[PDB]
């Protein structure tokens, strides 16, 4: 055994390196001219950042 | 005879028909949304859905 009260120095994060997040305070839904992207018979929805 | 029309009443009938052809088409064209298409042949066009 290794009894020493050793500190964990090496640690990893596979996620995003950010500490601030943008949130909605007052929701809303508005009409739009374009509703989605289409490819042949397929159709993908619009995802905003 | 059931089948068969009367020739002397042709123009009379035809005219009325044209009348309904118009009446049945008296509408305003509504604007619906679109979708941005990326099919190779209509690349980047906005097709109305």
């Amino acid at each position: 055994l290794l009894h020493a009260d050793t500190p964990r120095l090496v640690t990893w994060d596979a996620g995003l390196c950010t500490s601030f997040k943008i949130v909605p305070i007052v929701p809303a839904q508005v009409p739009q001219d374009v509703l989605a992207y289409t490819f042949f018979t397929s159709s993908y929805a619009i995802q905003s950042p | 005879s059931v089948r068969g029309a009367n020739p002397l009443m042709f123009r009379a009938n035809v005219l009325h028909m044209l009348l309904e052809f118009v009446l049945d088409n008296l509408y305003l064209n509504r604007h619906t949304g679109f979708s941005q298409d990326h099919t190779p042949f209509t690349e980047g066009a906005n097709l109305r859905s």
